[PDB]
RNA sequence: GCGAAGGCCGGGGGCUAGAAGGCGAUCAGACACCACCGUAUUCCCGGCCGUAAACGGUGCCGCCCCGCGGCCGGCGCGCGCGUCCCGCCGGCCGCCCAGGGAAACCGGGAGGCUCCGGGCUCUGGGGGGAGUAUGGCCGCAAGGCUGAAACUUGAAGGCAUU
């Protein structure tokens, strides 16, 4: 069930791009490669799986358990939006590790979720994840590596455009299953407040 | 215990390579293990250059460049520094540094 | 060649991400008499009180003379949220500003919708 | 205490162990016990049995530690204990390092 | 039916009965810390809303190691309805 | 080279049987 | 070149296996392989498989259900006393209650339970578990 | 003192949401809590032996400092086994370690029948096998009427298993405790790994019985 | 059958280096390292010889096996259109998830192996003695190839850690 608004923001947001380096596990996302190198992704194909991480986020009875990480500066402010929009605990910048093995680290959350913007970037968190029975989403590029991560949303996750639209995307979706946004109404949240200046 | 994958040589798909010479020691390396660098430097100092430059009495004078390729044998290029020994782990990092 | 030790710098943050309206920035006898205060924090000895009081006051004119990374200080939290709260007042982002790919508009055309009748380009 | 507890020949380890104990109990942060000379063996070696973190130099030692030297009598010879227990809490003041901030 | 060892009365004796999981179908083992569980929700009807009809879809850790999950989860999402096979 | 110069010097031996057994024969 | 063609095949199902991969390509084909797939979709271990005819030797393609812990070859193909098939489930196969020694007789390729409810030796196929 | 709960599993152990221990062992859930083990296990905890420590030294400039490991074994006498080690100066501690961390390691053992079915698993369900180091043991289904066969260290802790009958085979330096317990005891925690043909129905989505679900 | 170098038998050659040798120095002594000189040799032809850390220290013929790139030799798929892209590749390679190992590390295998069996040929069985003794064969020689025993003895060895 695609929406035209968000596919013409897409457009501008320029989540239909990709870096030119590409792996086998999106191939099925990508839909070709521009002549420059870049590689073009389909835009209906990044919506189910946008819906799809919605119905999975939703799940968890406490929205508090699904954990945000960003350690890219541009990501900060949409994980951090979407964490207070929606009930997400933040855990930003540097992941510290034994955050979710050591129990008596300062933080030592035990999440049902977890939500990564880069594989690469965020890989401390993945690897946490599988000491502890803990399924992982992210946002991955054309090139990026699926270890650890149950479903990933083909996306830049390098422009911060793609990365605050895509998590503003996420958030309305999220909330839609619980009845607190619109369904065929505009939501009021803007997708300006998730993109850092 | 086989210190490196290269074994010391870039000899691939090969048995056999041209003999060179460590241009101070005077020994006999196999072309691929000696160290092969390259200078452009010019022939005379920066400061003579200049010097130079004002004495030429020819218009359009460029001081002229000098092309050599250094080729030192490893204990030779170690000893003068132009390699070093590196940690287990920078041993694998290749690139200039 | 005088570095301060770690318990020197601990207790001087501490006292400027709490009492910095207190704290005065170029001098250190305000700042060592904020120190005296007692009440806001206790120093043994009156070396270890100056040392804490002359970071405290470099401290001071480093947070007024741009941010210093560290310093938890309230009001100054309050400044950057007004700033990250507020987003264009006419939200202008991507505005309808249309621009594709030309691999894109097959991509779009592959959907079926075909946003615009393929006037994307 | 120790050295008479020594005497009745109890585990050397169960003897620190157990005073180190009471004197925690007593409040004291820091406690250390060394006991040193030909224990169990024909060669010497000191057996050092510590619970809790001491000062070990300074002004505050000296008013913060509570050394107390005795000298067992063994068939085999001498094994001197040694007994050094740290209070922060003395009551006479503060640790000079202490800042509370508070 | 009745998974485990039923013993020569027919009784299952298998203690607790490991979870094959939902693409590889190797048994969970009782120290398999990278097993992962994750569950999608059923939209329900019209309203885009949940219905607590959630199906859960289990995941081993040797097929996660492997990267397979993300496109082993949207094959089985069209097996179980969570997606269209497109 | 210690086990060239043993190989060098086991040669040295067999050539001074070798040879003696000539003069005894 | 390929002398033993059946190990070829099953080690190239068990390698499938390890990856998660339902659909095989077995580029060799032959009866004993045919028969030996037989075997293994009645007792359940693998799926349907589907031979695509060339003009050739033929290749088949197997879709698994992941139930197969390990196949095997016994190369030479041993001669079995009957009585003694138990010792050979004994050593190769775990348990004797489950796992499948397989056989061939000249009744014809046979299941180890089956040899025994007959009392008659053969040559050792393979084997599956 | 008493327990309190630092690990969210240790809070549903201690309500009681958590009826059995397989339950956590179901969703392969780490036990970093030693007081779990004993909320499913609080009469006499377990059985467990220190077998053999062995002095272990680092040479120091001033000279070879001396740390002790010792390799403990907490089981029952039915599908529960646990191995391990712990390094402390004092050969207490370190046996205090052990034995918290077998607490922690605690694996259940599948157990089953060599070729008649009565009432009880008497033996190893299949060959299981395990490899630390250069050792290998094979666990061979063995007939109710023989004995458990192995050397004492393996046989010690294949009787805290409860495998009642079993035909050990062992290669490698089995001379090495530590690696020969070590392969005894991956080829235990193999049981439960191991997919059989009477383990192929199909299942599972429980939902409201998965651990993290249940809330204190 | 072929086989680096050194050597050898006999010619051709003979610049350069340079096993021998001689001489400076250097040292307590160097007759060694460093100068300097220089015979055999180094080069060519006709034979020998049959060895090298002749090493990827990894036989050969297969079968499957995951990513990430590079290079070279063909061949196609297209595309404005370029020694571009994308495959198929035949090899040469780097890195690596599983997997393997005592580990170093391999992962184009050293994987598919105690869950041990595609086929073939070779080789090893604690260390010395000993690659010696003796017999054979081959060589002009130097030697090479085959190849013990008496006796002696608790380690030798691998890869890693401090």
């Amino acid at each position: 069930q695609l929406k035209e608004a968000d596919v013409k923001k897409m457009l501008v947001a320029t989540t239909h791009l990709g870096v030119r380096n590409i792996d086998r596990r999106m191939q099925f996302y990508i839909f070709d490669r521009q002549k420059d190198g870049t590689f073009v992704f389909n835009l209906q194909k990044v919506w189910a799986k946008i819906v799809f991480a919605a119905r999975i986020l939703v799940t968890i009875d406490d929205p508090a358990e699904i954990a945000v990480v960003a350690n890219r500066p541009d990501a900060q402010r949409a994980i951090l939006k979407f964490c207070k929009y929606t009930h997400a605990t933040a855990f930003p910048g540097r992941f510290i590790p034994g955050n979710f093995t050591n129990r008596m680290n300062p933080n030592y959350c035990e999440p049902r979720l977890l939500l990564v913007n880069d594989p690469v970037v965020d890989r401390q968190a993945i690897l946490e994840a599988s000491y502890v029975n803990i399924p992982t989403i992210s946002l991955c590029n054309s090139d990026a590596n699926l270890k650890f991560i149950d479903v990933a949303i083909p996306c830049n996750n390098k422009t911060p455009m793609s990365i605050g639209l895509i998590y503003w995307l996420l958030a309305r979706e999220v909330l839609r299953l619980k009845g607190s946004i619109s369904r065929t109404e505009e939501w009021d949240v803007k997708p300006d407040l998730f993109v850092a200046l | 215990p086989v210190k490196r994958r290269n074994n010391g040589r870039s000899k691939y798909n090969c048995g056999h390579t041209n003999i060179v010479r460590c241009q101070n020691c005077h020994r006999c390396v196999p072309k691929d293990k000696v160290i092969k660098r390259f200078t452009i430097r010019n022939i005379v100092d920066n400061t003579i250059a200049d010097d130079v430059l004002n004495a030429c009495v020819i218009q359009g004078f460029a001081i002229p460049k000098l092309y050599n390729k250094v080729q030192y044998c490893v204990s030779c290029s170690i000893h003068n520094h132009i390699v070093r020994v590196r940690s287990r782990e920078d041993r694998k990092i290749r690139t200039p540094p | 060649g005088k570095v301060r030790t770690k318990t020197i710098k601990r207790a001087a943050r501490k006292i400027v991400e709490n009492n910095y309206e207190s704290l005065k920035p170029k001098d250190f006898q305000n700042n060592k008499a904020i120190c005296s205060k007692r009440n806001v924090a206790i120093i043994p000895s009156k070396r270890l009180r100056n040392k804490v009081a002359g970071y405290v006051t470099t401290l001071m004119n480093r947070v007024v003379k741009g941010p210093v990374h560290g310093i938890s200080l309230r009001l100054q939290e309050e400044e950057r949220e007004r700033r990250d709260n507020y987003a264009p007042k006419k939200s202008e982002f991507d505005v309808e500003n249309i621009t594709v790919s030309g691999t894109t508009q097959q991509m779009i055309d592959s959907i079926g919708f075909k946003c615009m009748s393929t006037s994307l380009k | 205490n120790l050295r008479a507890k020594l005497e009745e020949a109890m585990p050397i380890r169960r003897a620190a162990y157990s005073i180190i104990r009471t004197a925690m109990r007593a409040g004291a942060a820091g406690c250390e016990v060394i006991v040193a000379g030909k224990l169990r063996a024909q060669r010497a070696r000191a057996n050092k049995f510590k619970e809790g973190c001491l000062i070990s130099t300074g002004h505050p030692k000296r008013i913060f530690l509570a050394e107390a030297t005795r000298h067992i009598k063994m068939r085999q010879g001498v094994i001197g204990v040694k007994v050094r227990i740290y209070n922060p809490n003395i009551r006479g003041a503060v640790m000079p390092d202490k800042i509370e901030i508070g | 039916d009745d998974i485990g060892m039923k013993n020569s009365s027919g009784v299952v004796v298998d203690a607790y009965i490991p979870r094959k999981c939902s693409a590889t179908n190797r048994l969970i083992g009782p120290k398999d810390h990278a097993a992962v569980q994750l569950s999608v929700a059923r939209v329900n009807d019209k309203g885009k809303m949940i219905e607590n009809n959630y199906v859960t879809f289990a995941f081993c850790g040797a097929i996660r190691s492997r990267g397979g999950v993300d496109s082993a989860f949207m094959l089985l999402a069209q097996e179980h309805g969570l997606m269209e096979r497109l | 080279m210690r086990a060239k110069w043993a190989k060098k010097r086991m040669r040295k031996l067999k050539r001074k049987r070798r040879h003696m057994k000539a003069r005894s024969k | 070149v390929r002398i033993n063609v059946l190990r070829d095949a099953l080690k190239s199902i068990c390698n499938a296996q390890r990856i998660g991969k339902k659909q095989v390509i077995v580029r060799p084909s032959s009866k004993v392989i045919i028969e030996f797939l037989q075997l293994m979709q009645k007792n359940g271990y693998i799926s349907d498989f589907a031979v695509v005819d060339n003009h050739r030797s033929n290749r088949i393609v197997v879709n698994l259900i992941g139930r197969l812990n390990k196949a095997g070859v016994i190369s030479p193909r041993f001669d079995i006393p009957a009585n003694d098939i138990e010792k050979w489930v004994v050593n190769l196969l775990p348990s004797r209650l489950f796992g499948h020694i397989i056989l061939t007789t000249s009744q014809g390729i046979m299941d180890h339970i089956e040899a025994q409810h007959r009392q008659i030796g053969g040559k050792v196929i393979g084997y599956f578990y | 003192e008493e327990w309190h709960p630092s690990t969210k599993l240790g809070r549903l152990v201690k309500a009681g949401k958590i009826e059995s221990l397989y339950d956590i062992f179901k969703y392969s859930l780490p036990i970093k809590e030693t007081e779990i083990i004993d909320y499913f296990f609080p009469k006499s905890e377990l059985a467990e032996e220190v077998c053999n420590i062995m002095s272990v030294q680092k040479q120091t400039t001033a000279g070879q400092r001396t740390r002790f490991r010792a390799h403990v074994i907490v089981g029952n006498r039915d599908g529960f086994i646990g191995y391990g080690a712990g390094v402390s100066k004092e050969v207490a501690n370190a046996i205090k370690k052990a034995a918290k961390n077998a607490r922690l390691n605690i694996v259940p053992v599948r157990r089953g029948f060599w070729g008649g079915k009565l009432g009880d698993p008497h033996t190893v369900s299949s060959k299981l096998s395990g490899k630390c180091g250069s050792v290998r043991v094979r666990l061979i289904p063995a007939p109710r009427g023989a004995g458990i066969v192995a050397s004492p260290t393996v046989a010690k802790v294949l009787e805290f298993a409860g495998v009642s009958d079993v035909f050990t085979r062992q290669s490698g330096h089995s001379r090495t405790l530590m690696n020969s317990v070590g392969a005894v005891y991956n080829a235990l925690k193999s049981s439960y790994s191991i997919l059989t043909p009477d383990l192929w129905k199909k299942e599972q989505l429980d939902h409201v019985q998965d651990i993290r679900t249940m809330s204190l």
